[PDB]
């Protein structure tokens, strides 16, 4: 997360074992939507008082694993 | 861009059966197709813009409901700006 | 896939050369600048008090993760 | 104009990073300058302030607003001011860093036109605006399915000359 | 508190009192301003930030913003009386 957010301002941290860059791995972009998702019941949790409903984060990521698991026989 | 048109109506008819792997992709995608349509001051590429935003409507309705209100704002200030 | 071995963080060190309330001859900080650091603001609560008080922070934040660790700061 | 412009130019050279303190004095009338000013001047002016960016760099923030204004105001299609404003961006871009992001949709609409039409002998102001893209780096990623497809057309097109499409090559790889 | 009092410079509205913090564009009218023909220079706001006067007393520096757009600083006594102030 460091890397990523460091990227946005001209700055590259670095480590001592050399990690290939992770800010374009699409895993980041399932980052903001469930950061998107989760947060945009803030509203209504502060004011209103709403009872936060769990992402369904995990739920999708179990459904892809099984999409994957469907027909993953081969050694891909 | 009919072969783009396809690609997203394909993606979006698929955000059910895979919707880990297609919705956060399809919410980039989201991104840069309302930025393009809201900056970009190029007819053809607004024309571009706002076919894939209808194709994403029809396809992804999940993925877009919740973004309903910024991409009918972002609609509204395009239509109240001053191409067919 | 066994593991060699497992290694444990038994202490922290803490290093802060803040040096609270003045600027380093180096970089000429805009008027507004940057001021959180650890999530507290040096110039709100005095230098001596905030330098401890952003040591302090600062510890708890990597016990967040390690609680069980030796952790000394030292302040410039 | 250009006596007095050349010495503040000087003056906060000279100085160096400790100009900052002057800029509430200097920046908004020239600004108002820029605005108010007329013929060759203007070109001059442009160049005389990319100068002071350089000089002033992250502390040119609170008047980066205005200066994008006044430079979407005052963009054309003369050749001379196009060149002043690419060098102007450039010297903007190495100046601020991350925060050019926030001011790179205003002026993304006037590059898109550039690409569109430029009759420049040989494209240079194209290749310049290239070479202003190279100098951008990570602040293209929300907009580079913007900029990407005008040079893809600017090295596709068989009639663009080789040093553009060479440049526009060039810019891909780079931003690569 | 002996210790700590040296390090209270500066009083942010916030955690003293968010309810000025709160005031916006009072009818109540600037303290010592009020006068029978002049227009009434009622409160606009008021600064989230006070600096404390490095003194025995330890004087807040309160200023206020004013309709008409004019800062008007004070100074936040206490302990003491200031009605014989009043009569002088």
């Amino acid at each position: 997360l460091a890397e990523r957010i460091m990227r946005s301002y001209n700055c590259t941290p670095v480590s001592s074992p050399r990690l290939p860059p992770t800010y374009m791995h699409a895993m980041w972009q399932a980052w903001d939507l469930a950061v998107d998702i989760c947060l945009s019941q803030l509203p209504t949790i502060i004011e209103e008082g709403t009872a936060f409903r769990h992402s369904p984060f995990f739920a999708e990521q179990l459904t892809a694993f099984q999409v994957w698991l469907t027909m993953g026989v081969e050694n891909r | 861009f009919e072969i783009r048109e396809l690609a997203i109506c394909t993606v979006g008819r698929l955000s059910s059966m895979n919707p880990a792997f297609v919705m956060p992709f399809l919410r980039k995608m989201l991104i840069q197709i309302l930025t393009e349509l809201e900056h970009s001051g190029i007819g053809r590429i607004k024309e571009q813009s706002a076919r894939m935003l209808g194709h994403l409507v029809s396809n992804a309705p999940r993925l877009i409901r919740p973004y309903m209100e910024p991409i009918l704002k972002a609609l509204i200030l395009k239509l109240k700006d001053p191409n067919p | 896939w066994r593991m060699k071995d497992r290694m444990k963080t038994v202490s922290v060190a803490l290093v802060l050369c803040l040096n609270v309330g003045v600027d380093p001859p180096d970089v000429v900080k805009t008027t507004p600048c940057a001021r959180l650091e650890c999530w507290i603001d040096p110039l709100s609560m005095g230098p001596q008090k905030a330098l401890e008080t952003i040591g302090a922070n600062l510890q708890k934040q990597y016990e967040n993760w390690q609680p069980r660790a030796r952790y000394k700061q030292s302040l410039d | 104009h250009t006596m007095v412009v050349q010495a503040i130019t000087f003056i906060f050279k000279s100085l160096g990073l400790k100009c900052v303190q002057f800029l509430p004095q200097v920046m908004p009338t020239f600004l108002n300058v820029i605005r108010v000013c007329d013929g060759a001047i203007r070109e001059f002016l442009f160049q005389q302030l990319g100068m002071l960016v350089s000089f002033v760099k992250s502390h040119i923030r609170p008047y980066m607003d205005e200066i994008v204004t006044l430079m979407r105001e005052f963009w054309v299609m003369n050749t001379s001011i196009q060149s002043t404003i690419i060098l102007l961006i450039e010297q903007i871009v190495v100046a601020l860093g991350g925060e050019f992001k926030l001011y790179l949709p205003q002026l993304i609409p006037h590059m898109l036109r550039v690409f569109m039409h430029d009759n420049s002998p040989g494209r240079i102001v194209s290749i310049k605006l290239l070479a202003a893209i190279q100098l951008f780096g990570a602040n293209l990623d929300d907009y580079l399915h913007l900029l990407l497809p005008p040079i893809v057309k600017l090295f596709d097109a068989p009639e663009a000359p080789l040093p553009s499409r060479k440049a526009a090559l060039e810019t891909v790889d780079r931003l690569t | 508190i002996s210790k700590q009092l040296p390090q209270l410079t500066s009083l942010e509205l916030q955690y003293v009192s968010p309810k000025l913090l709160m005031c916006r564009d009072l009818e109540l009218a600037v303290p010592g301003t009020y006068d029978p023909n002049q227009p009434i220079i009622r409160i606009q706001s008021i600064a989230p930030s006070l600096q404390v006067i490095t003194s025995k007393q330890r004087p807040r520096k309160l200023t206020l913003m004013g309709s008409n757009g004019h800062e008007f600083v004070f100074l936040l006594k206490g302990h003491e009386d200031l009605r014989q102030d009043e009569r002088v």
